């Protein structure tokens, strides 16, 4: 609603969350970007000590 | 607008109960106008929607 877009069209079993939809429609490096780590961030599975 | 997915689910619904129904029919189904009629308060319809 703030970029001035529809509503959403999503489904309940959509392979993609709606931030990974959403990270490449909307045009807005911060936004964008942001939403990019929120996808991609993830644990480090290290083997330590 | 914020309820345009479940409108959606809702038209697809009636549809298919409709012809659900049709199936069960057997006396040829004409369009015709009648002499008495069905009321239908439109607040019936925006709390269906």
């Amino acid at each position: 609603p703030a970029f001035g877009m529809q509503r959403m069209h999503y489904r309940n079993g959509d392979p993609q969350t709606p931030f990974q939809i959403a990270e490449q429609q909307i045009q807005n490096f911060q936004v964008a970007n942001w939403l990019h780590f929120v996808n991609n961030n993830q644990f480090r599975q290290v083997v330590i000590d | 607008s914020n309820r345009l997915g479940q409108l959606v689910d809702l038209t697809r619904l009636l549809a298919y109960n409709y012809e659900t129904l049709m199936a069960c029919i057997t006396m040829n189904m004409q369009h015709v106008q009648t002499l008495t009629t069905e009321k239908l308060q439109l607040t019936s319809v925006t709390s269906l929607c």
